[PDB]
RNA sequence: GUGAACAGCCUCUAGUUGAUAGAAUAAUGUAGAUAAGGGAAGUCGGCAAAAUAGAUCCGUAACUUCGGGAUAAGGAUUGGC
RNA sequence: GUGAUUUCGAUUAACGAGAUUCCCACUGUCCCUAUCUA
RNA sequence: GAAUGUUACCGCAAUAGUAAUUGAACUUAGUACGAGAGGAACAGUUCAUUCGGAUAAUUGGUUUUUGCGGCUGUCUGAUCAGGCAUUGCCGCGAAGCUACCAUCCGCUGGAUUAUGGCUGAACGCCUCUAAGUCAGAAUCCAUGCUAGAACGCGGUGAUUUC
RNA sequence: UGUACAACGGGGUAUUGUAAGCAGUAGAGUAGCCUUGUUGUUACGAUCUGCUGAGAUUAAGCCUUUGUUGUCUGAUUUGU
């Protein structure tokens, strides 16, 4: 088995799921669902569709280059089976995914810094610009 | 699977009924292939015979060379637009419908096949496998 | 049109389809149940690493649809003896266990909430001082019975079903003499029997059930809701309820149970033992189904080949599910607005 | 073609069934009986735990 | 074919393809190689000096943690004052 | 108002809210739609549906009673700012 | 009595809820059905 | 669906119906057989055809989920939010339904026919037949599968306080 | 009068595709001003960007629930 990734939105494709299109130039587009497949047939641009990983990585919603992200590639040169190597791989995969989660949370927090400041500024503008409703509020309280 | 095929063939979704025109994907000089019959087709009342990937049909040449026209000849279906399920787990389909001319023993009349050939057709017909450049 | 052997196309008299033939008995073998009761709980997909010499798919992997049947252990609550007569089998004596749960006592009422719940209260008085009446009836069964069947009921309270009334059935006991069958039943009164003590992996079983109902269809008349007995369904997995990693194989190391993300549709999670059976079986989700041992010694290499599962699909069935576990879903999406 | 009720193929099926298939059946049933005995012993041990 | 005939014959014999494996240990020949773990392909992560690369990754991680890579008032008024202003804003919107 | 427009669609003045009601939602029927791959292989018979359609620019055959054929055929374009 | 007109009994542009054979396009007519609304 | 005291559960099985089908591939084998050219089958395996019974994990179709989004015209002062256009039109669309457009499942004992025999008279030979008897067809009856006699039957539970 | 049922709510699971509001020195340009530029200035401006995989819907035949509120009953008939 192999977990593929959708040509359109990059979501995982599991055995039996989705549909594959083979073009005449003999390259295979795997789609996780008919939504992505139909968008491809309509010739929409995934990099423009905000709900796709292509758009997110293009526009900076998430990190595209990272030390954790360099670990996994398609190996075209096989390695001799070695039980110790397999066990080390099984440990390292969990460790790497944990580190990548921490870096992803850090990246999102860095993206979203300033939200509290904007919220306070908008709240201050609203409260200042509406002094008369505070009177009713105090009458209630 | 008629004469010339290698082993058993599983069921694949039918895409090409009789009276359908597919592309001709070999360098034999034919441009299209019009289906008049499908070999090894079980009979049911009031049902159009149809062909799938890896099938051998009988076809005429509607468009092509004058020498190759006018004669019913065997052809083998190598591509179908109709999606079929591969047993390893994928539903897949090609862009068009395409077949190649052949002799009754399954040997290819032409010299090569252009475009991707279905894996099922290639593994069923050794001459198609020999003359294929791209197998899926 | 139609198969004339399935006439008349009328509704099944009960929702629980009857087992009309048990496997031919062999007295030398140990005592075993011929059948089991379960509840149909949805379908899913697996990847099987096929070992089938001669096939084009030998040493290759295929994807198969499977059915999951929720099978918590059944409770043994009675025994019935049958004598053969020139008119067929006739039941001579029924002996019940001393105590019965409310789960099975509900089966004997139309309006449980309004009742004094007096069922079997006078029967329990037979186990008073010596159990002499119970022993006399068991002796009668041992002396005259030629066929012994055990009364069992499902533990429906262990399922996600809204029904509180348990299903009760007779299961033939095969193997051993009549006295050994009766002793086994008497020992198992008020005890549970687990699905792995009846079936095992790679075994071919039969599914007896009432099919999906479709009402009136255009001659016109009733469509669906018929008793059906489908044979030769291979057991891909006998899972354990108290086992984490129900859905994990040797090839897939993800620690996950058999339950798909979001639960089975119109059926909850699987928290009991279960049977994964290749293909489909008659009935729909939540239907009570009867699993029977093969009537004949199967002569197929399919009944012999071991099943090696590579992967079980636990993606959501409530849409176009893409993720096997919520942890995978979170790791893919990332940090959402409400996470901060 | 030979029918399902064909006598020659029925004899072939009988002679095949008498061997390795039946041996597999018997071994399977013996293991199932053993684990049924284990199940009964487990429940009886829970009852003994209750008594103790 | 002689081994096949002795064991089962053609069409029923099941040849073990892991028997002619050239490995550092012979007991490894009959082992299951995992491929799926939490939505990842194991073969993708399978490569030599994986331990050395993970050591480098963890070293960079320790450096980031030491540097503080993983970590309510405004001018004029205190936390309770900004809380009261935010409460008044939510009240006004409602 | 839209629009070439007494078209169709929505609105103001004026008028009406009349048609036996209620509860369910099986097949069938009638009306209206959608559909993979193929594309008349259906049928006595392309019956019926589908496809086309406004306007601007380019461009237009055989034949002709020289008036036509002709919107022949066949292309490009159309929003908002 | 014949029914435009012209040309050589034939021929004829334009037009037709007139008749016949095909072509492109199109398609649930069909392979082969399935679903939704009132 | 009334009636067989009431009510409830688990069963039996008279009778009735009945279903599977055909082709191929591997191996046997480049063997038997044959100057050659050519060339089988049984036992053991694996698929497919037609038909049938189910089924909805997946793929595809379908949308009043009017679920989300978009568009035209008009109307509500504008925004927001909406109404109408006989489902206004468009894209996606879960659930449900559903498709040789999807998946799964479809057996094994007796008795025989033609025929091949054993013993054996008639008929001091002989004879498969006369008495008797052994094998043997996709045939028949069973097994199995569906219904269950609403005037067939059994086992079992509980049976009212004024 | 219960690991009871229901109505809400909460959490999952799915579908769509990034809400309303605000902000920007992003935006074909046009006009107004004058400290006639080498990020001089102002008004309008389809659209773009950020807050924002947001917002909306999610059982009606999806799953789950240490929350909130409530309900727990009328009528008829049956005997060997
Ligand atoms: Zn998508």
């Amino acid at each position: 088995m192999r977990i593929y990734q959708c040509h359109f939105c990059s979501s995982p494709c599991y055995p039996g799921h989705g549909i594959m299109f083979v073009r005449n130039d003999a390259k295979e587009f795997r789609f996780c669902r008919s939504k992505c497949h139909k968008a491809f047939k309509q010739r929409r641009n995934p990099r423009k569709l905000k709900w796709t990983k292509a758009f997110r990585k293009a526009a900076g919603k998430e990190l595209a280059v990272d030390s954790t992200l360099t670990f996994a590639q398609r190996r075209n040169v096989p390695v001799r089976y070695n039980r110790e190597l397999v066990a080390t791989t099984l440990k390292a995969m969990a460790r790497i995914e944990e580190i990548r989660q921490k870096r992803e949370r850090a990246f999102y927090k860095n993206r979203m810094r300033g939200n509290k400041e904007k919220d306070f500024l908008r709240d201050k503008k609203l409260v200042e610009s509406n002094p008369e409703l505070l009177r009713i509020r105090e009458v209630e309280i | 699977s008629g004469n010339g095929a290698q082993g058993t063939k599983f069921r694949i979704s039918l895409g090409l009924p009789v009276g359908a025109i597919m592309n001709c994907a070999d360098n034999s000089g034919a441009r299209n292939l019009y289906i008049i019959a499908v070999k090894g087709s079980g009979s049911r009342l009031n049902r159009l015979p149809a062909a799938s990937l890896g099938d051998m049909v009988m076809a005429t040449v509607k468009k092509g060379k004058p020498e190759l026209r006018k004669k019913v000849m065997p052809a083998i279906v190598v591509r179908q637009a109709k999606s079929w399920r591969r047993r390893d787990g994928v539903f897949l389909y090609f862009e068009d419908n395409a077949g190649v001319i052949a002799n009754p023993k399954g040997e290819m009349k032409g010299s090569a096949i252009t475009g991707p050939v279905g894996k099922e057709c290639a593994d069923l017909w050794p001459r198609v496998a020999s003359n294929s450049g791209v197998v899926v | 049109h139609g198969h004339l052997g399935f006439l008349p196309r009328k509704r099944a008299a009960s929702i629980r389809a009857r087992v009309k033939a048990f496997p031919k008995d062999d007295r030398s073998k140990p005592v075993a149940l011929t059948s089991f009761l379960g509840y149909k709980a949805g379908m899913t997909t697996i990847v099987r690493d096929l070992d089938r010499p001669g096939s084009k798919f030998h040493k290759r992997e295929v994807v198969e649809a499977v059915t999951v049947v929720d099978t918590p252990p059944v409770v043994v609550v009675g025994v019935v003896g049958y004598v053969e007569t020139p008119r067929g089998l006739r039941s001579l004596t029924t002996v019940w266990a001393e105590h019965l749960s409310d789960e099975v006592k509900r089966r004997f009422y139309k309006n449980w909430y309004k009742s004094k719940k007096k069922a079997f209260t006078k029967y329990s008085a037979k186990y008073a001082q010596d159990g002499a009446g119970i022993e006399r009836e068991l002796a009668r069964i041992k002396k005259y019975a030629s066929v012994v069947r055990v009364l069992v009921h499902t533990q429906i309270r262990k399922t996600p079903l809204a029904q509180k009334k348990a299903h009760l059935a007779e299961i033939q006991l095969n193997g051993g003499s009549i006295s050994e069958k009766v002793d086994w039943a008497r020992e198992h009164f008020e005890k549970t029997v687990a699905v792995d003590s009846v079936f095992e992996q790679n075994e071919m079983i039969d599914a007896i059930a009432v099919t999906k109902g479709h009402g009136f269809e255009g001659r016109a008349g009733q469509r669906g809701y018929h008793s059906r007995t489908s044979i030769n369904h291979k057991i891909y997995r006998v899972g354990k309820g108290d086992d984490e990693a129900n859905g994990a194989t040797s090839f897939d190391r993800t620690k996950k149970t058999i339950t798909p993300m979001g639960g089975f549709v119109h059926y909850g999670e699987i928290k009991n033992d279960f049977i994964m059976v290749k293909g489909c079986i008659p009935g729909n989700r939540k239907r009570i189904v009867t699993l029977r041992k093969s009537l004949y010694t199967n002569t197929s290499r399919k009944a012999l080949e071991e099943v090696s599962l590579k992967w079980i699909d636990t993606a959501s069935k409530f849409g176009k599910g893409r993720f096997q576990t919520p942890a995978e879903k979170h790791a893919f999406m990332g940090t959402l607005k409400k996470d901060l | 073609a030979k029918s399902l009720r064909a006598s020659s193929h029925l004899n072939a099926k009988s002679v095949k069934r008498r061997g390795v298939f039946q041996k597999a059946v018997d071994a399977r049933e013996q293991r199932i009986s053993d684990k049924l005995k284990e199940d009964l012993l487990k429940q009886k041990l829970e009852d003994l735990k209750k008594k103790e | 074919r002689d081994i096949e005939a002795e064991n089962g014959g053609a069409g029923v014999f099941n040849v073990n393809l892991k028997d002619k494996y050239l490995l550092e240990d012979d007991e490894w020949k009959n082992d299951i190689m995992p491929e799926i773990l939490d939505g990842k392909n194991v073969y993708d992560f399978l490569d030599p000096e994986i331990a050395a690369k993970l050591q480098a990754l963890e070293e960079e991680e320790e450096k980031l943690e030491n540097e503080g890579f993983y970590n309510e008032i405004y001018d004029g008024f205190e936390a309770s004052e900004v809380d009261d202003i935010k409460e008044k804003a939510a009240w006004i919107r409602n």
